[PDB]
């Protein structure tokens, strides 16, 4: 079984993409395994994990609450939107956004949450502030997917994504009872499967967030680790292949295996 | 079985029970309650970072509750798409169902969502129509050249367009 950057050769042959991951020691933030982790990848819906991070971050600071209502309207509505779409009505909690936005990859809700943090500019400012001065966020849904080659709008580096998920989840930055809540939407995932749930070992913990666009563009960022507790934080993105998307995802969990089997080697 | 098709899409009705929707669409595609409140929302195949779907509303939580909302993405096809951003240009706020689609034209649409809110009269009414260019739908992908079209009582109030020509 091959090892994780063998893998990664073998599925960029396979392929003809670019992959980039990295493999990230939770506690202490190490390196613990790179590959094209300074090039930038289009983000996708793993963006709307820093997304809902800036939302809470309102919350602590008494700005937001995650019970307030958002009611919403048809010019509001975009592709992908399974949620939101059947609460047009009725409207929606800030909370309910995120749920939806993080585990089902809604996208009018996303576009919404957005709207409270100022936009893809004011999500960007938010990135600045917590230290990453490389993920950005440029457009609203469904356009940020576009990935179109050599576009830096609405990407982040492998390295970088690690990073702000570690200062998100377990930094000072945001309180103890917003890191277990976007934590725990994370763990609820429910369009997650057939990536690295699907080589996951019995009685491992995962909470993760996936993305996927055109051009071949897939991604995955994962929270993992053994005996039911998060050891490690794992990001794989995957850009510029004209694969199935069957294809993408067979290789995606594919490297995950070979992290997996090399846990400890 | 299978998953949630178009075929099992058109052969549910507005006016059928939560029952009649679960044995057309297969029970084991479908989920009710959490985020879906007590709508009935059926997976079709994988597409994007999601799944073609069906949501089925109903007029109250009651086990004879009817439907009385339809909606779906990437189950159904248009038949002709020849939208194009020209045609989407020369469509206006205030128009017709059938003026809408005389502009857009006659195959370039599909329903993404119906909802009859004092069903069983047809009053107030709202449609939202997802239209396409020639080569815009996807049903396992994402749309490149398509709009979403919305009415009152069949009555355009609003339109929105994406990558048309």
């Amino acid at each position: 079984s091959p090892q994780p950057l063998e893998q990664i050769k073998l599925s960029e042959s396979q392929l003809s993409g670019r992959v980039g991951m990295i493999e990230m020691d939770l506690a202490s933030g190490r390196t613990l395994t790179a590959w094209r982790a300074d090039e930038r990848f289009p983000m996708m819906s793993t963006f709307k994990v820093v997304l809902c991070g800036a939302v809470l971050a309102r919350v602590d600071a008494g700005d937001e609450q995650l019970e307030r209502k958002i009611h919403y309207r048809q010019q509001d509505l975009v592709d992908y939107s399974p949620v939101s779409e059947k609460h047009l009505a009725d409207g929606m909690t800030v909370g309910e956004l995120c749920a939806a936005a993080i585990t089902m990859s809604d996208n009018s809700a996303a576009n919404l949450l957005l709207a409270t943090v100022g936009g893809p500019a004011g999500l960007t400012a938010f990135l600045r502030q917590i230290g990453d001065n490389v993920t950005r966020l440029d457009r609203w849904e469904t356009e940020l997917n576009e990935a179109l080659p050599g576009d830096a709008r609405d990407t982040t580096t492998p390295a970088s994504m690690a990073a702000t998920l570690r200062k998100l989840l377990t930094s000072q930055r945001l309180s103890a009872r917003s890191q277990r809540q976007l934590l725990q939407w994370m763990v609820d995932d429910r369009v997650a499967g057939p990536l690295i749930r699907s080589v996951l070992p019995a009685g491992w913990f995962i909470a993760d967030k996936t993305g996927a666009g055109e051009r071949g563009a897939r991604g995955i960022v994962a929270l993992l680790g053994p005996n039911n507790k998060a050891e490690r934080i794992v990001v794989i993105y995957l850009r510029d292949t004209p694969a199935s998307m069957a294809e993408r995802n067979q290789q995606i969990a594919g490297i995950g295996a070979a992290l997996i089997e090399h846990w400890q080697r | 079985a299978g998953v949630m098709t178009g075929a099992k899409f058109t052969q549910i009705q507005f006016g059928m029970t939560r029952q009649q929707v679960l044995d057309i669409a297969g029970a084991e595609n479908c989920e009710t309650g959490g985020s879906f409140g007590d709508s009935i929302h059926c997976r079709g195949h994988a597409a994007g970072d999601y799944y073609a779907y069906a949501t089925f509303g109903f007029t109250s939580a009651a086990a004879d509750a009817k439907v009385d909302s339809k909606s779906q993405m990437k189950l159904l096809a248009p038949s002709a798409p020849t939208l194009t951003l020209a045609k989407f240009n020369q469509v206006t706020v205030g128009m017709t169902r059938a003026q809408v689609l005389a502009t857009v034209g006659q195959g370039s649409c599909t329903t993404w969502s119906e909802y009859y809110p004092a069903y069983p009269s047809t009053a107030g009414v709202t449609l939202s129509l997802s239209c396409f260019d020639v080569d815009g739908y996807s049903s396992t992908g994402f749309y490149r050249g398509s709009a979403h079209l919305w009415f009152t009582d069949g009555v355009l109030q609003g339109k929105r367009q994406w990558d048309l020509v």
